[PDB]
């Protein structure tokens, strides 16, 4: 039962506090997430969502994706979705959150001034030694271990930025993508999917326009053009009580949702790979 | 009389109180509740001012406001 | 006329019991009541509605936690006046401030509310 | 419903404003320390806990007389190998930003203190980024405002008060080194004045005067004082000289064959400063 809820790797270091981590049970699923639903929606105004592509026999290419949280009237820091290294910081309240999962922020965009100096106010704790310290290894491990999980360095073909018609020139986007840690870049591709799939010469369309937008700024639940995506979302009380006991109801709902659309993978001669 | 609505709250939360009195670890009623104010003497019943019955779907309590009124 | 009374301590205020609705005119004088009827909460019913039932014109806040609210009408032979109304509304433009009404209104709805202890 | 319309009931309250302290995270559960101290009605507004946690200090009652009257007073905790900030007893509002690590606690303290030291900016910008932090409309805001509000009502019963003390005429404190023939004395009354009205009471109520003349009467408590105030605020410094020892025996054979029972002279340090005037006993 490996939890991989990362984000629930943090521990009251302080005694007067309690952590009560009431995050996603997903969490325990061995896929290609490594943030559970629960975390992903604090931090990331993400939901886990997946996609099936071929599903007839037993074909069931089914690619993630989850969707924003963000309204058609956010802007800027509200609409970022994933800040860059540059700018989460300040996209993310670190002051107003615990300073263990400041620590894993600043883990995940490789911020080791920021942890060092988390450390070093850390040290002027009253129990520091005896368990503030033990409490940093266990969390820094974690991260650590986690982060190089991530990175496919440590011991395909698919572009964000190669959609966008109508742009000057540039992208770039992508650019910033290899900029990312290896868990940013694993959580993109499992998040983001790429509005087309090429394989061995057959191309799929999966939206007329990619949905999401990815910049200096990091990544942006904004459009290419135009306004923004429509985006909606006991203590018996006196008013609680019912009045006197006495239109398209027979029809489904086609959800109101903003899927992560954006980018193109490309797949070589290889087949409907399904390992 | 016009007031209905507090009536019925407070017959409920009377008889949710009671009944949590003698099973404490239930705080909640579960199956919904009708309610219905009586007022005419060919409408009570002397001796049970609340009553209940079923209309064979769900429990309706019958309150008798001119007696409750009288008593208090 | 016989359908509503004047209520008491007012010149332009008074309640129709049988459409259950209290209503003070905008700029125009009660007269001839040889009776009137002392104000109280439960003229104000609260109206249950499962959706809160929309209002249109001007409407304006009273106790918003008392769902009281007061509405501008006009009686279709041209007669303004406000309706205080209590229970599930909702209003389908903004909500208006009480300072907005006149004076005559304002003092009657003062009489009408601040209970006199 | 059963209480009379409105009728504002009488209970008990509890005065340390720290007790408000409270996670904005509603997801995650706090409970601050109170010293039960904090439910009595008496000049303290900060409990013996959070007294001791940020200012080092703690409290204590000084008799005096016929008629016996106890006069509030706190005392150091400050160690005497401690040095440079760590004497800062009470930091003035120049210093208190860095003297109390904002970013070690919880937002709402921090919020508490930017109150008490008159930091307005700084009010501000938490309320700000609490507006857009978080589910701020849900309950957030809420908690938040009545955070405030508590704040906000205990500074508002202080400062009023504060403000006609320090217009009184027949009450007169001078927070400085009695000895005015020193140099580490200076002019304590303007940074006095510079504190905030609660703050100022906070210091009334924990700094007993080196002499205090009632009427007639003088009464010396002190040949000496044990505190000092300059722009970093109250420091626990000796104005003389060498640090007095404090042994700190608590909290954070034949010698006893001999010292059985006995009366035994404690090693507090209390606070002892300035010069008190007063007419009648107001008491
Ligand atoms: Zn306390």
């Amino acid at each position: 039962r490996v939890n991989r809820c990362i984000f629930a790797s943090i521990v009251s270091f302080d005694a007067c506090i309690t952590y009560k981590s009431p995050c996603s049970p997903d969490a325990y699923h061995d896929d290609g997430w490594f943030i559970c639903n629960n975390h992903l929606i604090k931090r990331f105004k993400m939901s886990k969502m997946v996609l099936p592509i071929f599903d007839e026999d037993d074909n069931q290419f089914k690619m993630t994706i989850a969707r924003h949280l963000v309204g058609n009237k956010e802007r800027g820091i509200k609409r970022i979705l994933i800040p860059s290294a540059t700018n989460y910081q300040d996209v993310f309240n670190l002051n107003s959150m615990m300073q263990a999962e400041q620590l894993i922020f600043h883990l995940i965009y490789n911020n080791e001034n920021a942890v060092n100096t988390i450390c070093d106010n850390l040290k002027y704790t009253e129990g520091f030694t005896s368990n503030t310290q033990r409490v940093i290894h266990s969390v820094y491990a974690t991260t650590k271990s986690i982060l190089d999980t991530t990175n496919p360095n440590t011991f395909e073909l698919r572009f964000f930025d190669v959609t966008n018609a109508r742009a000057l020139r540039g992208g770039a986007g992508d650019q910033l993508f290899n900029n990312y840690s290896g868990f940013l870049q694993n959580l993109i591709r499992r998040a983001v999917a790429p509005e087309y799939l090429q394989i061995d010469t057959e191309e799929l369309r999966f939206r007329n326009c990619a949905t999401c937008i990815i910049d200096e700024t990091g990544l942006v639940a904004s459009v290419p053009d135009g306004p923004e995506l429509y985006n909606p979302i006991n203590r018996l009380q006196i008013r609680n009580v019912l009045k006197f006991e006495g239109t398209l109801s027979g029809y489904e709902e086609y959800p109101t949702y903003v899927p992560l659309f954006l980018g193109y993978q490309i797949i070589n001669s290889e087949n409907n790979f399904l390992r | 009389k016009a007031d209905t609505r507090q009536i019925a709250a407070v017959v409920f939360s009377t008889l949710a109180f009671i009944h949590n009195r003698f099973h404490p670890l239930v705080t909640n009623f579960t199956n919904k509740m009708e309610f219905v104010v009586t007022e005419t003497n060919d409408t009570s019943i002397p001796g049970e001012p609340i009553l209940f019955t079923e209309n064979e779907g769900v429990l309706l309590c019958s309150v008798d406001r001119p007696s409750i009124v009288k008593m208090l | 006329s016989k359908d509503f009374l004047q209520l008491k301590g007012t010149m332009n205020a008074f309640y129709a019991p049988k459409q259950r609705i209290l209503s003070i005119l905008a700029v125009n004088r009660l007269f001839g009541a040889t009776e009137t009827i002392d104000f109280h909460p439960n003229l104000l019913v609260y109206r249950q509605s499962s959706p809160p039932v929309r209002l249109t014109g001007d409407v304006y806040v009273v106790d918003k936690n008392e769902k009281v609210f007061l509405v501008k009408h006009v009686f279709s032979n041209t007669v303004p006046a406000y309706l205080l109304i209590r229970g599930d509304y909702e209003s389908s433009s903004d909500l208006k401030s009480l300072r907005d009404l006149n004076p005559w209104v304002q003092n009657t709805l003062l009489k009408l509310l601040i209970p006199d202890s």
